[PDB]
This record gives C-alpha cells, sequence and structure tokens, in this order.
C-alpha cells in the first residue's frame, strides 16, 4: 500500500 | 477577470458568492460562480468537479448553459447564461392572481424536456426545486444549479449529507433506499408541478418523519401490494399509520383528467413504475401545449 | 426503458472521444508500458486500501492514459500524475473522497501536497475538465441487465478480466472500452455457465461474437497467463469471497471460435 513507486 | 465587470450580487450557493456581470468586450451579460480554491485546502471541490463536468456535455434550450470556465491559482469562476429570475420568486409574485394553466402546462413541458436530455445523457439532477429553476420574459424555463448532479453510468450510491431539500424529497429516500434512481427527479417535477396549480407546496414537512406522513396522508399508507418491498426499506416501521388515499379532485381541482392522470404516475409510489420524462412527455396532457409569455418582476 | 438505449448510445459516442492515442508510448521518452502496469497496479491497492469504487480506479486510468498522450512525463513524476488522476476520480465517482494528506501519505511522502494539488492543476486543464469518460465498467453494467436470470459469479468474473486489461498497454489500448466489457463478459459466461454472447446484446451492440473474437483471444491469453503476470493485486483482489472467488477459477482451455 504506503510505498514509493520504484520504476 | 479583467474582462468582466460585476453588476450586482444575484445570490448565494455552495460556498461562493453569485454575480450578475456584463463581458466588457462584448456586452454579454452572464453569471459569475466564484469558487474560494483556499478553505478547504483540498484543491478542487468535488461538487465543482462534478458540476463542470458534467454540464458540458448538456447543452440544451432548457438547460442554463455553462459558457466558460476560468481557472487560475487561487480562484476558481464559472461562468453562466444569466436569467432574470427562479420559478419560486416568480410563485410568490402570482400568489393572488395564480399562474395561468397554459403557462404551467408549458414550464411543465420544458421542464421535462431538459431533464429528458439529462436522464438520456446519464446523468441525474437530484436537486429539482423552484429555486433551482430560472425563467425569463419570453416564457422559457431552464434547470440551474446542478451542484448536486450525478452522472448514472453506475448505480449512485443515497448520501444523507448531500439531499435535495424535504419538500421535494422521493418518498425512496426519505424510506432509506441504497442507491438512486431516475424517478427522484421525477417525483420533484411533481410536486412542482402541483404546487404550481394550488399555489401551495404539495407536501410541506417539518422533519423527515412529518414528510412521509404528510405524503402518506395524501397518496395512502403504501403497502407490499401498492409497493413491493417497503415493509422491508431500512427506515419503514410496522408501526407507521394506515392512511387512505385521497382523490386527486380534492388534492388538485383546477386540473382536468388529463392534469390529474400525469401527476398521479409522477408520484407513484414504486420507483420503478414512476413515469418517466420521456413518457410523460407523451402523456395526452401535453397534447395542446403552448408557449405563453410570463409577466415578470411584479 | 429507452433512456437505457440513449445512455448505451451516448457512452458509445462518447468512448470515442476520450480515446488515448493508441501509440503514445512509443513517443514517451523515459516511461515505458512496464512502469504504467507498475502504476496502475500499485493504484490497485490504494483502491483497496481506502475502499474505493471500482469505477474510480477505471477513471483514473482513462485520466492517466490521456495526459500521458499530450504531456511527456519522467520516471520520477510517473507516480505524482497517477496519484492526482486517483484524486480526481476519487472526487468524481465517490460520495466523498479521500483528504489529500492520505493520497500524500500513500505515496510515502514522494511528493508534497502542493504537489499533488497542483498536478491536480494540471490534469484539470489538460484534459478540459472532461471527467466523466465512460468505463469498461459502466458497459459492463449495461450488459448485465441483460442477464435476465443474473450470476453474480459471471459479473464477478467479468469484473475482473476487465480490471486486468486496465494493467496492459500493449494489447488494449487498441481496443474500445464497449468491446473489452464485450470480450469480458462472453468470456465469463462461458467459463462459468458454458454458454455464450447473447443475441439481445448482439441486437444491442451491434457486436457479433466474431468482431469480438480479436480482444477475445487476447483476453483469454491474459487469464490464461494471469498466474504468472508481474503484477498480481487484482488476482489477490478478486479471490476474496465478495467476488466469489472468481481469480481462482480454472480459465478454459480453448473457446472454440
Amino acid at each position: 500500500a504506503r510505498k514509493r513507486l520504484e520504476l | 477577470m479583467e474582462n468582466f465587470q460585476k453588476v450586482e450580487k444575484i445570490g448565494e450557493g455552495t460556498y461562493g458568492v453569485v454575480y450578475k456581470a456584463r463581458n466588457k468586450l462584448t456586452g454579454e451579460v452572464v453569471a459569475l460562480k466564484k469558487i474560494r480554491l483556499d478553505t478547504e485546502t483540498e484543491g478542487v471541490p468535488s461538487t465543482a468537479i462534478r458540476e463542470i463536468s458534467l454540464l458540458k456535455e448538456l447543452n440544451h434550450p432548457n438547460i442554463v448553459k455553462l459558457l466558460d470556465v476560468i481557472h487560475t491559482e487561487n480562484k476558481l469562476y464559472l461562468v453562466f447564461e444569466f436569467l432574470h429570475q427562479d420559478l419560486k420568486k416568480f410563485m410568490d409574485a402570482s400568489a393572488l392572481t395564480g399562474i395561468p394553466l397554459p403557462l404551467i402546462k408549458s414550464y411543465l413541458f420544458q421542464l421535462l424536456q431538459g431533464l429528458a436530455f439529462c436522464h438520456s445523457h446519464r446523468v441525474l439532477h437530484r436537486d429539482l426545486k423552484p429555486q433551482n429553476l430560472l425563467i425569463n420574459t419570453e416564457g422559457a424555463i431552464k434547470l440551474a444549479d446542478f451542484g448536486l448532479a450525478r452522472a448514472f453510468g453506475v448505480p449512485v450510491r443515497t448520501y444523507t449529507h448531500e439531499v435535495v431539500t424535504l419538500w421535494y424529497r422521493a418518498p425512496e429516500i426519505l424510506l432509506g433506499c441504497k442507491y438512486y434512481s431516475t424517478a427522484v427527479d421525477i417525483w420533484s417535477l411533481g410536486c412542482i408541478f402541483a404546487e404550481m396549480v394550488t399555489r401551495r407546496a404539495l407536501f410541506p414537512g417539518d422533519s423527515e418523519i412529518d414528510q412521509l406522513f404528510r405524503i402518506f396522508r395524501t397518496l395512502g399508507t403504501p403497502d407490499e401490494v401498492v409497493w413491493p418491498g417497503v415493509t422491508s426499506m431500512p427506515d419503514y416501521k410496522p408501526s407507521f399509520p394506515k392512511w387512505a388515499r385521497q382523490d386527486f379532485s380534492k388534492v388538485v381541482p383546477p386540473l382536468d383528467e388529463d392534469g390529474r392522470s400525469l401527476l398521479s404516475q409522477m408520484l407513484h409510489y414504486d420507483p420503478n413504475k414512476r413515469i418517466s420524462a420521456k413518457a410523460a412527455l407523451a402523456h395526452p396532457f401535453f397534447q395542446d401545449v403552448t408557449k405563453p409569455v410570463p409577466h415578470l418582476r411584479l | 426503458p429507452d433512456y437505457h438505449e440513449d445512455i448505451h448510445t451516448y457512452l458509445r459516442e462518447m468512448e470515442v472521444k476520450c480515446k488515448p492515442k493508441v501509440g503514445y508510448m512509443k513517443k514517451q521518452p523515459d516511461i515505458t508500458n512496464s512502469m504504467r502496469a507498475i502504476l496502475v497496479d500499485w493504484l490497485v491497492e490504494v483502491g483497496e486500501e481506502y475502499k474505493l469504487q471500482n469505477e474510480t480506479l477505471h477513471l483514473a486510468v482513462n485520466y492517466i492514459d490521456r495526459f500521458l498522450s499530450s504531456m511527456s512525463v519522467l520516471r520520477g513524476k510517473l507516480q505524482l500524475v497517477g496519484t492526482a488522476a486517483m484524486l480526481l476520480a476519487s472526487k468524481f465517482e465517490e460520495i466523498y473522497p479521500p483528504e489529500v494528506a492520505e493520497f500524500v501519505y500513500i505515496t510515502d511522502d514522494t511528493y508534497t501536497k502542493k504537489q499533488v494539488l497542483r498536478m491536480e492543476h494540471l490534469v484539470l486543464k489538460v484534459l478540459t475538465f472532461d471527467l466523466a469518460a465512460p468505463t469498461v465498467n459502466q458497459f459492463l453494467t449495461q450488459y448485465f441487465l441483460h442477464q435476465q436470470p443474473a450470476n453474480c459469479k459471471v459479473e464477478s468474473l467479468a469484473m475482473f478480466l476487465g480490471e486486468l486489461s486496465l494493467i496492459d498497454a500493449d494489447p488494449y489500448l487498441k481496443y474500445l472500452p464497449s468491446v473489452i466489457a464485450g470480450a469480458a463478459f462472453h468470456l465469463a459466461l462461458y467459463t462459468v455457465t458454458g454458454q455464450s454472447w447473447p443475441e439481445s446484446l448482439i441486437r444491442k451492440t451491434g457486436y457479433t461474437l466474431e468482431s469480438l473474437k480479436p480482444c477475445l483471444m487476447d483476453l483469454h491469453q491474459t487469464y490464461l497467463k494471469a498466474p504468472q503476470h508481474a503484477q498480481q493485486s487484482i488476482r489477490e483482489k478478486y479471490k476474496n469471497s465478495k467476488y466469489h472467488g472468481v481469480s481462482l477459477l480454472n480459465p478454459p482451455e480453448t473457446l472454440n471460435l
């Protein structure tokens, strides 16, 4: 849920 | 901004002042609706999101036209076409004389045309009351104030904080139904139809329970036969007094048989068998309809 | 009665206007389809986290695809674009949306509240306030009324296949929402009850079963390889009893077309 999209 | 000159304050609505304004370049007279962005600091209000996006797609003679939207950093303006006054103000003015039946028939006809367009384009109004219907001197009447409008391509849930005022609230809403349907808009027009005729509000309730009881005393307390499922609805109680339906000749005496028929279908208890705006337009009541011209600002 | 036909007609007309440029990603210097897949899959869980409607999720993806059709975006700002689209979609569909702070919080405070609100401003301007876009979800709703013996398992499986198509842009950006909904409905009806795309809908939509065949082949493949997909949020979503665990259903080996 709570996360920073690391692409 | 700089191209508009404010004429006079015309109203108050949805946390924002409304001004009558004039375009200084073209001379166009408009209604300016201002939204102050910084008092909830949550960006653009959801009511403004729905109002703009939905009303953009609704171009019809009987719907107040959204002319322009001006979106700056700290403010948000909505530019509407201007109409002189509301039906509520008009009703009050004609309290002694009364609105002549041909004009009543014309208004109801146009209202149904605008509403049929609304529903055919997947939008529910949900706030139909005399104050939100605008008129001009040429005999036109248009739907306005789409601050409670919703798209129903998927079902619209009922919210206790977003509902039309009591006097024009549908029975299913009071009884605590879960979803909205198009029938809620037709019911409102029914109450407005009757109010135009009798010069008095049809169901003027003090509370939710008093609103229901006033409807029951006129149209009769609904059972499973009349409306399958009432007894199972949330806010229904078995201790509801059992009133009898009154004959419409005593409710709306100035109406003939055609008018009585249509109003009856517009106030049908079961939402599924309540008449649609399209089907109402086809009613024999409108076979001789004209476009009378009102007298305003008495 | 007829206002349902007028609605289906209007949605069919509007779905053509709200369609993004099919090959926009090839002209996107810094973002790929895989990154888009990661974005929408993340959005599947934020909608699940905040218990938001499925329509809100569908709308946000539509907004994202249209925004990315007109604007070149770097990797580090892709999540910000998706967040604003989710907030805007929440404002449109939900009875009340989550607060902006929730969206700032859900991004692990990658962006600030002011970045989110001004991205909202930008998205609104780029999309020109055209937020009432038709979705696969909306067309499925219209189709379901033509299933008089209503089956909750069929409806749930159709929603599942519909949501899965949101993930991969490579084959599904070239199909209209109504067409995707058509394939998803038939495939679900065929898996659960072993019957086919009915005449009433052929009459309604004008779509023959063979007209849906190209989309149907793609979707059946997505169905089959769904266990092996890199994104699994939707599958986990539809294992729960709310959706009758339709994601756990074994898709048919062939479709016989």
